[PDB]
């Protein structure tokens, strides 16, 4: 995260024109690090 | 559902404004039962149903 001020991490896009349908929700991701190393992730995801 | 029609200031006649309506449990029947919501002539549905 950037320091001080919210993060530029939106550099993504830049404008937005017309929207229609909007999602907020818990995050995609409930695998966490903090644990330990010495083990990777095996996410797998298919979008149909 | 009560935001996007009963709050301060309506929207422009010129530029009205879209409130998206999701995920929810809308009920009609309250609207249908108060006296000022008395306008309800559904075209091609039931009022009712």
């Amino acid at each position: 995260n950037n320091k001080s001020w919210m993060e530029s991490e939106f550099r993504v896009y830049s404008s937005a024109n017309n929207c229609t349908f909007e999602y907020v929700s818990q995050p995609f991701l409930m695998d966490l690090e903090g644990k330990q190393g010495n083990f990777k992730n095996l996410r797998e995801f298919v979008f149909k | 559902f009560d935001e996007v029609f009963n709050a301060t200031r309506f929207a422009s006649v010129y530029a009205w404004n879209r409130k998206r309506i999701s995920n929810c449990v809308a009920d009609y029947s309250v609207l249908y039962n108060l006296a000022p919501f008395f306008t309800f002539k559904c075209y091609g549905v039931s009022p009712t149903k």
